[PDB]
């Protein structure tokens, strides 16, 4: 006994998949895959591979079929990939790959990464109008998750996110952004578990905390949604009830913690929400304060975002609702993770795979309440060994503070992977994704990239490499 | 800071 998807989305649904027949089709980004021991040896392949691609039998062949035979190969230290819409793209990747020269649609390295790949769940400041829809009517077990978790808000809050997403009407709020996120990070995830990838460790920002609290394996997708319903609805309410002298804003301004210190002694009723980067940090508090504060910086030419909301997250004026989210969450059973967590939450510290459970009513209390230890948790990660970073966002703006963290700590090469962009085919951006991980070395089955072959012509002549 | 069609800061 669990909702079915409302008539509404099926409706909306059908008019998408019309709206999307009539629209010219595309040539579909295909990822091929070479890989050696050596590299020396990827090199030649990858040259030998490209002149067959201009030779005719090479030319007749679906830039598919290509792509399937390479995947079924066997998968060395030493690897490539070529990500490329025609058989042009996909020589001249090759001929980069060969030369060991730099190319956009190219990926390519020695042998692997060292420690396994670390989540990052974040969200806030990433919403945008269509988020998710192109990616729901174009892959099925991206549409089966984002159903599962509609059915799960519908029993929670009473209405569906399908129908949010599937509308381009509709704008997001401060609680169906939370929402909607969430349901996209979920079945992103297990869009790439699906595929064969894992995270060795979560870290999660605000809104994201929660799809990161599952797939660390410390909440049910039901606790997990708990979560983000409960809290989501409650801003939203609150966020409504105010109006002027009460309302706080959040801004993100290019000053440390500590210039801030020499600020907020001045500006006194200011607070710290996230700490972002080294140098960038969200604040929030009465406007004229935070008006304030944006406009020293923006003359010295630092940045400066303002954010849409009446209402501060991650502060004191989050007290009245905390009673309310301890109660909504009766019943949540909180689970020893099953991957390794920075939690944001507790200071950026982190919790080992098989520690004790943290994601108790407590969690979100205190996650609500307090600041939001982004730069620490992220600090911590590489201080242990860590270089990928991978996003589930839908525009990926947590990675570009990333980006910020690993350079100031002594690290100028994270592999920083992102998933989905605004403006940006949201297919395609996945099979790079996962390109990104096989390249890496982490867990990713290439074969799955592909469908099984219904013929001969599903699978090309490539060059063999035994004898 | 951009990010472009496969994941690379542009």
């Amino acid at each position: 006994e669990l909702p079915g998807v409302t008539e509404e989305a099926l409706r909306l649904k059908e008019a998408a998949l019309e709206e999307l027949a009539a629209q010219e089709v595309t040539a579909p980004l295909v990822p091929l895959a070479v890989s050696a021991f050596l590299t020396s040896r990827k090199k030649a392949a990858a040259a030998e591979l490209a002149d067959w691609m201009q030779s005719p039998e090479g030319q007749a062949s679906s830039l598919e079929s290509i792509g399937r035979s390479l995947s079924r190969r066997n998968h060395g230290r030493s690897r490539a990939v070529v990500l490329a819409h025609d058989h042009d793209e996909a020589i001249k990747g090759l001929r980069a790959v060969a030369a060991g020269k730099q190319a956009p649609n190219v990926f390519s390295v020695d042998g692997p990464v060292t420690t396994g790949p670390v989540w990052v769940l974040a969200g806030f400041g990433a919403q945008h109008r269509k988020m998710g829809k192109s990616l729901y009517l174009r892959n099925e077990v991206f549409a089966a998750w984002i159903e599962k978790v509609d059915a799960l808000v519908q029993d929670e809050l009473g209405y569906s996110v399908l129908e949010l997403i599937l509308d381009d009407a509709q704008d997001y709020g401060i609680e169906t952004t939370q929402v909607t996120i969430f349901a996209i990070q979920i079945a992103l995830g297990e869009l790439l578990r699906h595929h064969g990838a894992k995270p060795a460790a979560v870290i999660g920002q605000s809104l994201g905390e929660a799809a990161s609290a599952y797939f660390a394996g410390g909440l049910s997708l039901r606790d997990a949604t708990r979560a983000i319903c409960s809290r989501s609805h409650l801003m939203g309410e609150g966020e409504a009830m105010l109006f002027g002298e009460y309302i706080r804003l959040m801004a993100l301004v290019e000053y440390s913690a500590d210039e801030i210190r020499e600020v907020f002694s001045d500006f006194p009723d200011l607070e710290v929400c996230v700490y972002a980067a080294p140098t960038q940090t969200v604040i929030g508090g009465p406007p004229e304060q935070v008006d304030a504060i944006l406009a020293r910086a923006e003359a010295e030419g630092k940045f400066a975002r303002k954010f849409a909301t009446k209402g501060a997250s991650h502060t004191s004026q989050m007290d009245p609702l905390l009673g309310e989210l301890t109660a909504e969450l009766q019943g949540i059973k909180p689970t020893s993770p099953t991957c390794g967590i920075f939690s944001t939450v507790h200071e950026g510290r982190y919790i080992k795979p098989g520690g004790e459970p943290i994601h108790d009513v407590e969690y979100w209390k205190k996650g609500l309440r307090h600041s939001v230890y982004f730069t620490h948790g992220i600090r911590n990660a590489v201080d242990s060994g860590h270089t990928t970073f991978l996003e589930l966002a839908p525009n990926p703006v947590a990675l570009m503070q990333v980006a910020l963290t690993t350079a100031d700590a002594g690290l100028h090469d994270a592999q920083l992977i992102p998933t989905l962009a605004r403006k940006q085919d949201e297919v395609s951006s996945m099979v790079s994704t996962m390109a990104q991980l096989y390249v890496y070395g982490h867990d990713l089955d290439i074969r799955t990239l592909f469908s099984r072959a219904s013929g001969p012509q599903d699978y090309a002549n490539i060059p063999p490499t035994r004898f | 800071d951009k990010e472009n069609f496969w994941g690379m800061a542009v």
